[PDB]
């Protein structure tokens, strides 16, 4: 029914051009995840303590 | 019907893996022995081909002939030519060390039944005997099965074992990279490694209370093994529909919350994360959902199995509140009903050779217990998922209870029982604004 | 010219090409059953070949009548040579699944020639009742057959399949320019944000112990959607009937006692408030109280049905003190009968697509504990409730149990669950004596 | 014993009905219709004699038959002579709708019959039919018949129904300007204003420890109400016989503590009052006692019926101490029971309208609390009757556990339910040598 | 359920029948007394063949049950003056 390139465009339709995704790829998304994991981890114990 | 059971389509198959294959000779040789074998001319090839592993490497085709002619025994296994079909057989791929294993139980099984003949005669075969040393056969007999076993990890350990790790450590513990791992990667590091990751042919059962988070969890492990492995997963949701769950899915990988997505409060830096990870989950194509309602187990079978042939082979499924699964034959009874659901989910893992994620609910036995903590008991039916299951592991977070906690934002993953391993206790941290459990950076447990 | 159809010669092609095609095994499964057959030894080969298609895959001719003979049943289905005769005929390659199709639509067609020779032989000599719950036996057996058949459209499908309907969900919410309430409004700004109102699809909860404030609350929110909502609205009033819930209604709209109505003693301002409130509730035509005692989730549906068709499609059902439902099949346990009728709900409600406020009781646990704020497991009865459920929310006012209290004229709602949202701890002002809860805007929490 | 479904006694009956009364005809019109009949020429008949009745109101024996021969019709509908058959016989009573209500459901039976008929007859003949256009086709059929549905007086209650209802009791209200207790009265001017009196259609339910005060409070509620309204009050005394109980009301009324009456040891000014309240009791002829002692509600129902036939019609009903009645179905889940018992009191009290008094006990709750004052979670059985109810209004006075208390003689009604009302503790004066409770004028409560 | 309890026309001729006058509660007294001597030879007959068929029974375990049974009639059947008194039937034997 649709493909990635009619998803997307009318993906850019909601959203405007330059929103660059900054991952592009599967291993950056984990590990930038985990970044922010124990970033949030450390204001998380701060708001506990 | 009846008759003796004993695997010769997998054996020709392993026999035939040891011809095609020099490496793959160790520790399948740590399972199966000349006497796990039914017929003869399979442990005359198993003892030549392990007299030759010791030795003689290269062995495929020629060399077992040309050893069997060293001694001189052509044409009493068959002959070359029908040596010649069983490297013509089995071009299977790497699945090899659970023909291994199956192969080996059954010669358990068929040691337990001419051990069970033997005690019928000797039963009905007094010789003028007190039964004082026919029981006591019997016994020291069972025991004599059960002592040597081929299996030295489920029990207490001799201080050799001991000492072994314990002097390890001093010289050899450079192995912090300890990255093993054999099935579905997780994508939880603490967890993977006292799971040794989902063996791709068992029956894993997540279940907690309604409001803990587990068909989070449940969602983020399809939701990693869909990236890293390149092979499909299927989602049977019986509780509620696809446009929820990938709304879910979305929020937990691009770290944004599902409130700004159902409302649109959100700004490029969340536009962006999300159109990311969009382009991958559609770069690769894995992930199958089902939004049934009241599906049977021949209809999980068959629809792991449409999908099964046409996409190499299926890597992970997950069904979703396991108990709406009916069968309109056990209409009546919930308990069997409950079995027979089970064991056919069980029946499917063994028979795709991959891992059902199959979720439970948790009766209300620990709320009047301060406890809280739950168990293998608390599973809500028939006491018979306890079983048919080689992993359970429940999950447990106190701030749903306590909110003065100094645990919150916490939630740990009790394993409740495995067979293949040992049980333990993780510790990962719950943030439901984004619906995700990530790897926990604190202190031990 | 007259008879139940069947085609057997395209059922005899599917079965010899079942037999000689033997990797399609799903293909046909996609349409044939066990019981699909018009005659009964093609049911005993096929359930053999499944059997066997599932466990032993290499079987055509002759492995298939070993299975059979296993159990010591040749020719008791014809016979072998039969057998061979159906293998050796049907030649056809190309088409299996249409054949499959056609025999499949008559096996349709012949179970719906069964169901009216049912209706017309319980017409003629049902054996003894009153013929109100033959109008709805007739109603029951066609929507529980549609329900088992319509689905047909299903199966597991493709994510950038799923992602299409979830970015049109995300398209026409992102479209339309509003606050954060994405359903159902409900009056309350406080509870709007921890629910973002009362979503389209859910089976929302309000419990409480006994006189808290659920028929209240449930009330000023059913008032608050007819004024807000321009679509109707169901109140099934079990408990208690239409001439209370309308004064106290009344009393909510218009801030005025009970006893001032249901006395007379009541001054111009009040008159008049009356009067604007009535002539308001009449320009709209919204609300449909039923004021019958002992519902079934059958009637429910038919009655929320029936309002559906000719005033729109309604917006919000309120159901007060579910445990009074009833269904009489199961009337000796009592769980699977509290079972059934919330899985008759969540179905209802995910088929109007509304929500179903379902009041329900509490349990007398919370009353040896010290807290006396309820949780999750303090419902009434089944457990299930706490698991086909969107949302919960419970109800305390602590000067209920506490005369010691500085928290008096103050009601808390504590959410109890939600599947797609947060919990919490919301806060309002109850005043009884016109039966409304209120905004609080004090203090945090 | 198997034939197409028809009556027809009821047929004539009902027509000849009609030819001997015009006067009662729309009664029988909203349920029977034209082609409810089986037989044409009655179906001439009645759409005649309804056009007739709608245009010439005179219709019996001759007006129809000119109509008919206006027409020019005779004899094609049987003849004239047949008709006088007809006006002849059936000169049955006023029991007429029963005839017509079921023969409007025998045209809906032969409708059952005659569209299974249609469901078979696509079945047997397809016509080259898509399954599709099958189910849905034959299921919309039932549907679109369950439109018609004329049994219009159940849920889809319109709003301005319920108002109109609600205004009519306004109206019986306000059209009659009297104090602040619309309902019962019981005497204690302090308990009328956080009650408005005991509604005539509420459960009400009397509750203490077993020597508190609550036979003694019921026996005064129903002996003042005995005194205030003309109108009769029953009891059930299931506990003690009635010759303990009217020994108490005498000196309840008369003022003089039972030893004196029972030991004959009184004086002339007792004697005075004795003759005083006895040939009041006997000039109003008001009071019913039934001493039975495991009554079902069956039994409870059947000889209140009476009563509210007989004499009138009945305004006050008391019941001991309801852990006594049985059903005897559910003797072994005594929950149950005490939940079926509470729904029954409940639907008396909403079939006659009248208030049931249901004395209960409370369990050991209390004892261990420190506090004794009793809540709605100390009732003794069932958590029921807490829901089913619609005042709760306990017993406490404080000098049974407290020797050392400055309140002796004083009893606190404490109001701890009330669906449409406030709670409270009312506060009274125990005098319990001639058990009566008296009013209290006293300090700030 | 027709035809199982006779007929139709048999349903009406019962109808037809008896047009007798208000001797009602005598019938019924009738009607009522008879079936409770019915089942009471009816249990005389079970205790009997009872005593014929003991299944590991004795006889302190035998006039047991004839007690039970025998005054479990009698209990059920004696509360016969049963019913809610007007007043003045209350207070002649107060
Ligand atoms: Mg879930
Ligand atoms: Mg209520
Ligand atoms: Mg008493």
């Amino acid at each position: 029914m649709k493909n990635v390139g009619d998803l997307m465009q009318r993906l850019q339709k909601m959203m405007p051009a330059h929103i660059k995704p900054a991952f592009k790829t599967g291993e950056e998304l984990l590990a930038w995840q985990k970044e922010q994991g124990a970033i949030r981890s450390a204001a998380l114990e701060r708001e506990n303590r | 019907l009846k008759v003796p059971p004993h695997s010769i389509e997998a054996e020709q198959s392993v026999l035939g893996g040891l011809m095609l294959d020099n490496e793959r000779w160790d520790d399948v040789a740590e399972r199966v022995v000349a006497d796990d074998f039914y017929t003869r001319p399979h442990r005359h090839i198993f003892t030549e081909m392990a007299r030759l592993q010791e030795s003689g490497s290269p062995i495929d085709l020629i060399t077992l002939a040309e050893s069997l002619e060293r001694q001189g025994q052509l044409d009493s296994v068959g002959g070359f030519a029908y040596l010649a079909e069983l490297s013509k057989n089995t071009p299977s791929a790497a699945n090899i060390s659970a023909y291994a294993d199956i192969v080996r139980e059954r010669a358990v099984v068929r040691e337990m039944i001419s051990v069970a003949n033997e005690i019928a005669e000797a039963g009905f075969d007094p010789q003028g005997r007190t039964s004082e040393d026919l029981l006591d056969l019997a016994e020291s007999r069972v025991f004599k099965i059960a002592e040597s076993r081929a299996n030295k990890d489920e029990g207490p350990k001799n201080i050799a074992d001991v000492l072994d790790a314990t002097v390890a450590r001093i010289e050899q513990l450079f192995q912090q990279p300890h990255d093993g791992v054999t099935g579905v990667n997780t994508g939880y590091d603490d967890l993977n490694k006292k799971t040794a990751g989902l063996q791709p042919s068992d029956l894993i059962i997540v279940a907690a209370r309604p409001s803990m988070g587990k068909t989070t969890f449940a969602m983020n492990l399809v939701e990693n093994a869909a990236m890293l492995q390149d092979k499909p997963v299927l989602i049977f949701s019986l509780e509620m529909p696809s446009e929820q769950i990938m709304m879910r899915s979305l929020a937990s990988l691009s770290r944004v919350d599902q409130t700004k997505i159902r409302t649109g409060q959100l700004d490029d830096e969340d536009w962006a994360r999300i159109s990311g990870t969009m382009g991958i989950l559609l770069e690769k194509r894995n992930i199958y959902i089902d939004d049934s309602s009241g599906l049977t187990p021949t209809e999980v079978r068959s629809r792991a199995r449409r999908i099964a042939r046409e996409h190499g082979g299926i890597g992970l499924i997950m069904i979703d509140y396991l108990q709406l699964m009916r069968v309109p034959a056990l209409s009546d009874n919930r308990t069997l009903e409950i079995a027979e659901i089970s064991r056919s989910l069980k029946a499917l893992a063994k028979e795709l050779n991959v891992p059902v994620v199959a979720l439970s609910q948790l009766n209300r036995s620990l709320e009047q217990r301060a406890d809280k903590r739950p168990v293998n008991s608390d599973l809500r039916e028939s006491g018979s998922i306890e079983q048919d299951a080689d992993l359970i592991m429940f999950i447990y977070r106190d701030e749903v209870y306590h909110e003065n906690s100094d645990l919150k934002g916490i939630a740990e993953i009790i394993i409740g029982k495995q067979r293949n391993g040992p049980i333990g206790t993780v510790r990962l941290t719950f943030n439901g604004q984004w619906s995700r459990f990530d790897n926990y950076a604190g202190p031990q447990y």
